[PDB]
RNA sequence: AGUCCCUCCCGCUCGGGAGGGAGGCACUCUGGGGGGACUGCCGGCGAUAAGCCGGAGGAAGGGGCGGGCGACGGUAGGUCAGUAUGCCCCGAAACCCCCGGGCUACACGCGCGCUACAAUGGGCGGGACAAUGGGUGCCGACCCCGAAAGGGGGAGGUAAUCCCCUAAACCCGCCCUCAGUUCGGAUCGCGGGCUGCAACUCGCCCGCGUGAAGCUGGAAUCCCUAGUACCCGCGCGUCAUCAUCGCGC
């Protein structure tokens, strides 16, 4: 009855996701992850579990909860989340360098935040300022 | 049967050091304590342009107060209750004691 | 028609009004001067192994300090 | 009284209303009901241009 | 059957659009109140125009002629509470242009401020004069 | 198989089908005219929008519930084009929605818990959950994947 | 209208957007070879990580490249076939998702015509489309005078991606063609080396200007 | 999150969900203390010094990233119309109140912006995901009435508890097919509301009608090196009412 939590961040979203012995059902927020939308964060999800195989997938069942952030913030924090479980779960090493050679951020993370903004037109950006004149 | 504590100050260390003479107050007894929570801390921020005229490029001032919050709860026991209501805060630290 | 392929061996300094050409010794692959070392100016960023192809071989260029 | 709302019994009586530097007259009509009385004793002079003065272009600076 | 003028209220109306789109080339109607009104008369907006027979244009005329008491709420009419008979009305072409000019006229007779505005060609609700609303030719120094 | 198993637009498009046979569902006498909201420019185009309004009204309650009319009015607004000015969020009206819970308690879908808001009745969980059951049967045929949930 | 088969697609292999591989795809050109990426996978979708890094854009996929390239105004400062092309509002600036759309609607009309894998096809344009010899400028006497010198392969790619993407974009712009059928078309010509095709002529006219100032 | 009790649903239930209660501090979070990075390790160049260039390991690599703090002086730079202050003036008016006007005028030149000139779209129905801040002269859920703007009652909240608060760009389906148009929404008519002692001069909001210039911009010229620029909305200040602005998210 083993039962593994892990925690991925990817600016302002958070995730919380936990893997146990299943049938192969994953499920993000209570849906299926097969019908998430759109395309290219359905495809963001997925990767890892390609990478890991289907002898793997179908011996496992994830539920992942996920707040804050966007509809791609959140993507990727799962998918970060999902990456760690997998490799703690089954404990093997040549999945381990199998994901750091395809993408190093799945096991490192992203630490990258917004910068503040600063006065001379504040509410664009930090660097972003107003058109100069001379005349 | 239990008394609420809540304290606030604008100094971070009075506020631990009255948190431990509580804390000190409830283990020289026998007394369960729900031990000091933080919580989150209040800030203020203000900004001001810094030129009195109008005159000059655009600069400012932003101006910062903190304030620390703490909340302790335990039970009420008469020999531990005079003992924390005898006990004088510094003139920086607020404290409020209700019964719930 | 085709041009040439040589191969940068060495990377010797920026020059141009603005500091926007390299200049490079490259070595002939193919052709009839297979083989011969020559200088040559480039645009753009190059290290050390790139392949450039000339449309001719017998141009070089003036060399700098 | 600038803010008066004309009202019938008003009808056929002339008013004279304070428009900042003397008050003019107003013959109040029939279809003048239901509005303000300032809105018939204009404050301002209507505009006739002169002649551009010296830094109205460019090239007069 | 299929026309492609079809003439309704003394305007032609494009026998290819739509009818809903169609209707509003006369003047007076938009898009929202011929949606009422094609709702109004059991016809299908999305229909082409071409195919109206004589008494379905029958039909539309006379619930252009009284909107309000054929069904219309009477806070969509272009003149709910008319200046004079107190009814509310919806005028189209000619009618609806004469009242607007007669509306300004009065206004112009009791010599109100927005009267004068009328007649100097300046504008009415408020707006600052400045800078913008300039047409004319640049004056020399 | 529940609600969540199953895409939002398509539970609606089928359910607001579904709600043309029940009897207390009837679009009132002002329905013909009027914009679902200030932040709006043209009338609805479906002759039918009332039981897409109420199909999704239900829905909403199922998942959110208990709630009330001002967080529904947050729900259904949307950005407004405003002639030279910067585009702007807005609410909708209330009129739609308010009539539209009654109709719904009148049919038994949903009920009301004091100072709380509105819920979904048994009665209505039950009717929703049929709908999103055959749907996924008609669903899965086509994405196997779907057998396991 | 979209078949929920395609609204719901599932991938089980690494390969480019889970529809076609790159494993037969080769590159004719000797100096472009190690620049252009083909490494297997499956999003083109890196989150912006390589531009950091001095080279790091070299292993980068080269679908992702492109769309990159193409989410743009196009024809800011410049002049594009005669005309500034100023959309601001209604652009394609940080919308990925749209872009992502246009280039996989691309690929399948360019499948659908020719019968060849698109990333083949693609890899041949960027071929014809590299110029090969450039020109600097020198100033003598208040007059700007043009100097032959030649092109590294970064440039080269760089070069060859931007004035594809300019085509196309010039070729939907107020115009009853959408942009998915521009890009198609512009990527079809340059592989054919017609004229046609604004990447095509544009390397030419380069070319052309740099032999006649050796 | 795992474990337990009850209730309600689906394919009738092996299985799969949702609420509530006991119960726990695991996980997230909040905030006190501590660790961690030093050119420390490796190979080159330089002098064998100061240092520079390139690698490993690493969450992070060479001011780690973004801010606060501006030396002796000058600018007869701005401010006596924020307050402090010398001299000169007014001192029954140049001081103190009240009423009504003006600062909002309009042949014209200029700065900074917003909305557009459409398909890299317009409309209609449906589906998604935030953060910063603020609230007792106030924030107001929840119920009722109205087509809308709004109206009548009103729980809880001196606040990690209650409220503002279910963002938009984005995705799916249908209509429009390169046109001064289903692009654009200036100008004006009629009607309905809110704040205020007062809405004409001179406020903001809503419904129906009306439908101007504009089809990508000469010579010139501005901003920006990474979670940066572009694109998209939101909070606070001002504030009885009023945001195409300022500071932030
Ligand atoms: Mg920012
Ligand atoms: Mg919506
Ligand atoms: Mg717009
Ligand atoms: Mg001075
Ligand atoms: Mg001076
Ligand atoms: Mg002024
Ligand atoms: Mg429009
Ligand atoms: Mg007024
Ligand atoms: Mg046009
Ligand atoms: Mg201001």
């Amino acid at each position: 009855m083993r039962i593994i939590q892990t925690t991925g961040k990817r600016k302002t979203a958070i995730a919380r996701a936990v893997i146990r012995e299943g049938k192969g059902r994953v499920r993000i927020n209570g849906k299926p992850v097969e019908l998430v939308e759109p395309e290219i964060a359905r495809f963001t999800i997925l990767e890892p579990l390609i990478l890991a195989g289907e002898e793997i997938w179908n011996s496992v069942d994830i539920d992942v909860k996920v707040q804050g952030g966007g509809f791609m913030g959140q993507a990727e924090a799962a998918r970060i989340a999902i990456a760690r479980a997998l490799v703690e779960w089954t404990g093997d090493m040549n999945l381990k360098e199998k994901f750091i050679k395809y993408d190093r951020t799945m096991l490192v993370g992203d630490p990258r935040r917004t910068e503040p903004h600063k006065p001379n037109r504040s509410t664009k950006g930090p660097r972003a300022k107003r058109q100069k004149s001379y005349r | 049967q239990k008394a609420r504590i809540k304290l606030a100050s604008t100094n971070v260390r009075s506020l631990e050091e009255v948190a431990n003479q509580i804390k000190q107050i409830a283990e020289r007894t026998g007394v369960r304590m729900s031990g000091p929570i933080p919580l989150p801390t209040k800030r203020i921020r203000i900004v001001t342009r810094k030129s009195p005229d109008g005159e000059g490029s655009a600069t400012f001032d932003r101006w910062e107060l903190r304030i620390h919050k703490r909340l302790i709860d335990i039970e009420a026991d008469e020999r531990a209750m005079r003992q924390i209501m005898r006990i004088r805060v510094p003139e920086d630290v607020t404290i409020e004691i209700e019964l719930i | 028609d085709e041009g040439y392929p040589a191969e940068v061996i060495e990377i010797i300094g920026r020059t141009g009004t603005t500091g926007d050409v390299t200049q490079v010794k490259v070595r002939i692959l193919e052709g009839r001067d297979k083989g011969r070392v020559i200088r040559r100016n480039v645009r753009g960023p190059v290290r050390v192994g790139d392949i450039l192809i000339l449309r001719e071989t017998e141009r070089e260029a003036r060399e700098i300090k | 009284c600038r803010d008066m709302i004309v009202l019938p019994e008003m009808v056929g009586l002339t008013i004279y209303v304070h428009n900042g530097k003397e008050f003019v007259p107003v013959e109040i009509k029939p279809e003048m009901i239901g509005h303000y009385l300032g809105e018939f004793a204009p404050t301002r002079k209507r505009v006739q241009h002169g002649a551009p003065g010296i830094g109205a272009t460019r090239s007069s600076m | 059957d299929f026309r492609h003028i079809v003439r309704v209220a003394g305007v032609d109306l494009d026998g290819n659009k739509q009818l809903r789109w169609a209707l509003t080339a006369i003047k007076g109607v938009g898009i929202n109140f011929a949606t009422m009104v094609c709702r109004v008369a059991g016809l299908d907006p999305f229909m082409k125009a071409g195919y109206l027979t004589d008494e379905q244009v029958k039909k539309i005329e006379e619930i252009l002629q009284d909107p309000v008491a054929h069904g219309i709420p009477r806070w969509a009419v272009n003149r709910p509470k008319d200046y004079e008979t107190g009814r509310d009305l919806h005028l189209i072409t000619a009618k609806l242009d004469m009242a607007i000019r007669e509306d300004i006229m009065r206004l112009r007779r009791i010599r109100a401020y927005r009267g004068i505005r009328h007649e100097l060609g300046l504008p009415v609700r408020g707006q600052r004069t400045r800078s913008n609303f300039r047409r004319g030719q640049t004056v020399g120094v | 198989a529940t609600v969540y198993d199953v895409p939002g637009d398509l539970l609606v498009e089928r359910v607001a089908q579904r709600l043309k046979e029940i009897p207390e569902i009837k679009p009132p006498e002002w329905a013909p005219f009027v914009k679902t909201g200030r932040h709006k420019e043209r009338l609805p185009e479906q002759e039918d929008w009332w039981y897409y309004r109420v199909a999704s009204i239900l829905r909403r309650v199922y998942l959110d519930g208990p709630v009330g009319i001002e967080r529904l009015r947050t729900y259904y607004g949307g950005r407004k084009n405003r002639g030279h000015a910067p585009e702007r969020f807005y609410k909708a009206g209330g009129s739609i929605i308010r009539k539209a819970l009654q109709q719904l308690e009148a049919a038994g879908f949903v009920e009301k818990v004091p100072g709380k808001g509105r819920v979904i009745t048994p009665k209505g969980r039950s009717f929703l959950d049929k709908i999103a059951t055959e749907l996924k049967k008609e669903l899965e045929e086509i994405i196997p994947e779907l057998k396991k949930y | 209208a979209k078949p929920l088969s395609e609204r719901f697609f599932i991938p089980h292999e690494i390969k480019v957007m889970g529809r076609w591989s790159t494993e037969d795809v080769e590159v004719r050109d000797p100096s472009l070879k190690p620049y252009i990426n083909l490494e297997p996978r499956l999003l083109p979708h890196t989150h912006g990580r390589h531009a950091k890094k001095h080279f790091g854009k070299a292993n980068v996929h080269i679908v992702e490249r492109l769309i990159n390239k193409i989410m743009r105004s196009g024809g800011s400062h410049y002049k594009v076939a005669g005309h500034f092309m100023r959309r601001e509002h209604r652009s394609l600036n940080s919308k990925k998702v749209k872009a992502y759309e246009v280039v996989k609607e691309a690929f399948k009309i360019i499948e659908k015509r020719t019968g060849k894998n698109p990333i083949q096809v693609l890899v041949w344009a960027i071929e014809n489309a590299a110029p090969r010899e450039d020109t600097t400028s020198v100033m003598f006497g208040g007059i700007r005078y043009h100097v032959a010198v030649d092109i590294s392969p970064m440039r080269r790619l760089d070069v060859a991606l931007r004035n594809i993407a300019l085509g196309a974009s010039a070729k939907c712009y107020r115009t009853k063609m959408s942009f998915a059928e521009a890009l198609a078309e512009e990527i079809i010509l340059a592989a054919n080396k017609d004229p046609k095709s604004y990447a095509y002529s544009k390397k030419l006219e380069i070319e052309r200007i740099a032999e006649s100032s050796r």
